[PDB]
């Protein structure tokens, strides 16, 4: 047996809702190692949040998170926990648990095994299918589709029902301040095909069971 | 995936096709199906290109479950033609089209024949009928910037630089083939055994090798062995994201030991890494294939020019 | 009073070369320094602990050196899986577990200028009461680019968002979208919408523009 930390699945919550996420340790003596939690906000680095020693439930928090979160453990089921009484929009991030490995009396240990991470999304929005708008053109030309105001992730975008894949850029969704996602998908095409070739973007949003085919035409 | 170059996104059908002297430059044209495009333009007055977006890796094969197409570095007959190793000749009315492939909508298809390699093209705005016998007008092909699935390569085939054998070895191979297929009369209209009464021509799937003489050696019982020999043609030279190196750059990389390379290139031809004031320099890396194939047949070992399993048309003895 | 400064923020390097990443602590942390690797879409993993001890199962091409304040992670010959983000971490002093801000190791290629396009809002979006103007920078390198929105020459701030692709698998470039969003009413009180792009591949900044309701 090897050390494994398995975290719970992705969460979608509203602001001021409570949330408890979990990290189950296996392959080692659970009571004898600190477990830490690490936050990664979208497109940012790593921030240590706190640690718990499951043997006696002693906890230590970063000053940045002290009083903002609670870390707990249940040694009867080899699970550590991270929880919020009331979420804010700015808690949207990936949260990793990790096991601390201590060697001697000189330092504080390093994180030797990591969970796979739990995505937490905080928005006041409810499930909603996207509006699809043409990015009309405009050697080569560019055209595309603006996939706006959907929730939650993900949408899938194809062009001409998958016949067109090379030269496509589908950008990462951005979570807008409205709590809805937006993205664009663009493709490079010959100018001479503008008017003789049909370009259709197929947008599928499974959480809302919506499919939209949008023909993108010049002018 | 490609040997060097991702699939082309051409912008117009009138762009010229330059002759390139470097090996890696030729490989990049091959990756982009510029060689099949050039064939169509020369022989059918086709305008434009095949392989738009998809490139060589998205070509259609018959049969569709195709072993050697999994190795981007194994050469098809069209590939080898572009490299000057053989000629895919324009089909005549006498060349027989094999049943089996899905010919409808194809703009180019090619098969090995008993004595060579034959291609069938379509002119501008046309594609093949369901039987493959005729070209008919096809509005889907009007742009002249056509996808790779309009190109059909028939057979599971690998071509490679050949070690030539003397005529004496060819004639003993040829006699061994005759003894293994005593019921065949003609293949692709070429006399194989002497016959009087014969069947009509029939689709015939067979293993074969081209050993550089008047016709192929077809084989029932045979053995193959693949060995990676790390010759200079087993490597390509390029810069990341920007395509193949020039002919003189490639020659420097493969003679002086001073270029960047993957591990097998360092191990064989020498490499140098770091540092640089600016700009990435050329890198050479091993082409993805099992190696060079050696065929054991009739008590002989041969390194053929091409080796494959494909469909030809054969007549059988009637008595 | 305890910072970990990683340099450079982005290390552009060619496959097969040696890469050197540095971490400087604002005060000595002895040898209690760890290095983590985060591959795209994956959780971080330990590479080096104790400044120089390679973790179990980590490839031999990774090594760490240093003690006190100046630390190095060296990759002796870069493989394709090594293009990732690397983080250093201090576990000597409280508050422990300070992370560096990360060094992205990316594939080096010649400078490529963006192809720039601007897209006005569609009639269909305008009849929904909002207007999004999209500016596309396609297939450029390096990643650093400046995109500024001008609404009849007035520079815009706060009403725009950028999104960038990952370095492309085949040609090693980036692409970027910038989206300016306005209410329909705000859209209709201005005439000239312009995207201005600065990039090393351009001898001078490039502006793409349109006039509301004209073509
Ligand atoms: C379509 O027609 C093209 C024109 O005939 C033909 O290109 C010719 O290809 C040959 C063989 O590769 C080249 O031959 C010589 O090229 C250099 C000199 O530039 C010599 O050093 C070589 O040793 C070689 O003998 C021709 O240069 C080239 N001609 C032109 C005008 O490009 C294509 O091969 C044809 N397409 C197909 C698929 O066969
Ligand atoms: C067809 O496309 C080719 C390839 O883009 C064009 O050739 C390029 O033309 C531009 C100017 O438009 C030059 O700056 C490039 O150097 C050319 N590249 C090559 C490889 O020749 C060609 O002009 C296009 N044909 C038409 C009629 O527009």
């Amino acid at each position: 047996s090897e050390v494994q930390l398995v975290q719970s699945g992705a969460e979608v919550k509203e602001p001021r809702e409570s949330l408890k996420i979990s990290c189950k340790g296996s392959g080692y003596s659970f009571t004898n190692y600190w477990i830490g939690w690490v936050r990664q906000m979208p497109g940012k680095g790593l921030e240590w949040m706190g640690i718990i020693f499951p043997g006696d439930s002693d906890t230590r928090y970063s000053p940045s998170f002290q009083g903002q979160v609670t870390i707990s453990a249940d040694k009867s089921i080899n699970t550590a926990y991270l929880q919020w009484s009331s979420l804010k929009a700015s808690d949207t991030a990936i949260y990793y648990c990790a096991r601390l490995k201590r060697r001697g009396f000189s330092g504080e240990g390093y994180f030797d095994y990591w969970g796979q991470g739990t995505l937490v999304t905080v928005s006041s929005a409810s499930t909603k299918g996207p509006s699809v708008f043409p990015l009309a053109p405009s050697g080569t030309a560019a055209l595309g589709c603006l996939v706006k105001d959907y929730f939650p992730e993900p949408v899938t975008v194809s062009w001409n029902s998958g016949a067109l894949t090379s030269g496509v850029h589908t950008f990462p969704a951005v979570l807008q301040s409205s709590g809805l996602y937006s993205l664009s998908s663009v493709v490079t095409v010959p100018s001479s095909s503008l008017g003789t070739q049909t370009y259709i973007c197929n947008v599928n949003h499974k959480p809302s069971n919506t499919k939209v085919d949008k023909r993108v035409e010049p002018k | 995936g490609p040997i060097i170059c991702a699939g082309p996104i051409h912008s117009n059908k009138s762009a010229d096709i330059p002759h390139l002297l470097g090996y890696s430059e030729k490989i990049c044209q091959i990756d982009r199906l510029i060689h099949v495009s050039s064939w169509l333009r020369n022989h059918s007055q086709f305008q434009g290109y095949v392989g738009q977006r998809g490139g060589r890796s998205q070509v259609s094969y018959y049969p569709a479950e195709n072993s050697y197409s999994r190795w981007s570095g194994l050469l098809s007959p069209c590939d080898a033609d572009w490299l000057g190793m053989l000629v895919v000749k324009k089909a005549k009315g006498s060349d027989m089209i094999v049943p089996g492939p899905s010919y409808k909508g194809k703009v180019f298809f090619e098969r090995p024949t008993f004595d060579g390699y034959v291609g069938w093209g379509c002119g501008s705005g046309k594609s093949r009928t369901e039987s493959g016998e005729l070209c008919s007008s096809d509005s889907g092909t009007s742009s002249g910037l056509l996808p790779s699935d309009r190109v059909l390569w028939i057979g599971d085939v690998a071509c490679q630089p050949m070690t030539p054998i003397p005529e004496e070895t060819f004639l003993e191979l040829k006699s061994f083939s005759q003894s293994e297929f005593p019921d065949i009369c003609k293949i692709d209209g070429i006399v194989f055994n002497q016959c009087e009464g014969e069947s009509l021509p029939q689709p015939f799937d067979v293993a074969w090798m081209d050993v550089g003489h008047s016709h192929k050696i077809i084989m029932r019982e045979h053995k193959t062995k693949w060995v990676q020999e790390s010759s200079s043609k087993d490597f390509v030279c390029y810069k990341e994201g920007t395509g193949p190196c020039s002919e003189s750059e490639e020659k420097t990389c493969k003679t002086s030991g001073s270029c960047r390379g993957d591990m097998q290139f360092c191990k064989v031809a020498g490499c140098e890494h770091g540092e640089e004031a600016s700009e990435a320099k050329c890198r050479c890396s091993l082409v993805h294939k099992p190696g060079e194939v050696v065929v054991s047949y009739g008590g002989m070992r041969v390194r053929p020019k091409c080796y494959g399993f494909s469909r030809m048309m054969a007549t059988l003895e009637v008595n | 009073e305890l910072t970990l400064t990683q340099s450079p923020a982005t290390l552009s390097v060619s496959p097969g070369e040696r890469a050197t990443l540095s971490c400087r602590a604002s005060q000595s942390v002895s040898s209690n320094l760890a290095w983590y690797q985060q591959k795209p879409g994956q959780a971080p993993r330990l590479l080096i602990y104790g400044a120089s001890t390679r973790a179990t199962g980590i490839p031999a091409r990774f090594s760490g050196s240093g003690s006190g304040t100046e630390f190095t992670l060296t990759i002796s010959s870069l493989q394709s899986e090594d293009f990732a983000v690397y983080y250093c971490q201090q576990y000597n002093n409280w508050p422990p577990y300070t992370f560096g801000q990360g060094t992205k190791v990316e594939i080096k290629r010649t400078v490529a200028a963006p192809s720039v396009f601007i897209f006005p809002p569609s009639d269909e979006q305008l009849k929904s009461g909002t207007a999004s103007v999209v500016c596309l920078l396609n297939n450029f390198y390096p990643r650093e680019a400046k995109v500024q929105w001008k609404v009849d020459n007035a520079l815009q701030s706060g009403n725009s968002q950028e999104s960038v692709t990952e370095q492309d698998s085949k040609d090693s470039t980036y692409s970027l979208s910038s989206t300016l969003t306005l209410s329909k009413a705000d859209y209709e009180k201005h005439k000239v919408y312009a995207c201005e792009v600065t990039h090393q591949g351009l001898s001078s900044p490039v502006t793409k523009s349109f006039n509301r309701g004209e073509c």
